[PDB]
């Protein structure tokens, strides 16, 4: 399998009130 | 207060504010819910998106 | 005396003199048309009653207080200022002990004494003039006149009229 | 063309 | 003008002075 991985197992957790899941 | 002054306008009308399943009363959610195989009521109401 | 709640007044820009250009009434919003049912009264007008409410509270706690909506010139303190801070020039030569050693017959293209001259500097002087574009959005929060046009002319905002000059207290627009 | 994000609940 | 010299400003570069580090 010629192949790559990626950081992937964390999502957009986004809400329908925000595009953008915050940072502190 | 000091938020936006056009949010009570946009929250009422859904082009701010809360997804509609925060929006909606509690017993309609799980209605739509159990009904959604046959019978969908998920494109009757709009997700705000900001 | 009330004549609704009516809608605020939204204040226009321009490249400042001072002034904010007139205000005009609202007309991308409704809650003053028809069709809906009697029962959006208050569902609709509590509404309005919202945005109103909210910028009173808005326009009250951001905006310096005026004797004028349109002041025509903000004091030197009420500008803003945004003008830089002081700085330090390392300087990088003597000029009074790196002189006589040319004199004494050495052509340069450090190694001397460690002599090193510090200078400070500042910035200018306050400014008077129209109000900056990100001092103008809590300037000139939108007004709610609540009894338009009720009492004599002399309480009457002038200053909602995009032609009208209130250090001649005419309206002359060449037309 | 394209034009609002899924406008309707998860359910 | 009628003038075929220049002045001297008759002081130097800077008035203004910093210290030595």
């Amino acid at each position: 399998d010629i192949n790559f991985s990626s950081l992937a197992p964390r999502h957009g957790t986004r809400p329908f009130m925000g595009t953008w899941s915050d940072i502190g | 207060m000091a938020t936006p002054s056009m949010l009570p306008q946009w929250a009422y009308m859904h082009i701010a504010g809360q997804d509609a399943s925060e929006y909606l009363s509690p017993g309609l959610v799980q209605f739509a819910r159990a009904t959604d195989t046959y019978f969908s009521l998920g494109n009757k109401f709009r997700n705000p998106t900001v | 005396m009330s004549k609704e709640i009516p809608t605020p007044y939204m204040w226009s820009y321009q490249p400042q003199m001072g002034l904010a250009a007139g205000a005009a009434q609202d007309y991308s919003t409704r809650m003053n048309w028809l069709s809906a049912g009697p029962a959006m009264i208050s569902r609709v007008n509590d509404i309005r009653a919202h945005r109103n409410q909210i910028l009173l509270e808005q326009s009250a706690l951001t905006a310096t207080p005026r004797n004028h909506l349109n002041p025509r010139n903000w004091p030197a303190a009420l500008v803003y200022q945004e003008i830089p801070q002081p700085t330090t020039v390392l300087l990088p030569r003597d000029a009074q002990a790196e002189v006589q050693l040319t004199n004494s017959g050495v052509q340069l293209a450090f190694t001397p004494r460690q002599a090193v001259l510090t200078l400070e500097s500042s910035s200018s002087q306050p400014r008077s003039g129209g109000i900056g574009t990100l001092q103008f959005v809590e300037e000139f929060t939108p007004s709610v006149y609540f009894n338009p046009f009720s009492g004599s002319p002399g309480h009457y905002p002038d200053e909602f009229i995009p032609n009208f000059d209130a250090i001649s207290e005419s309206v002359d627009g060449y037309d």
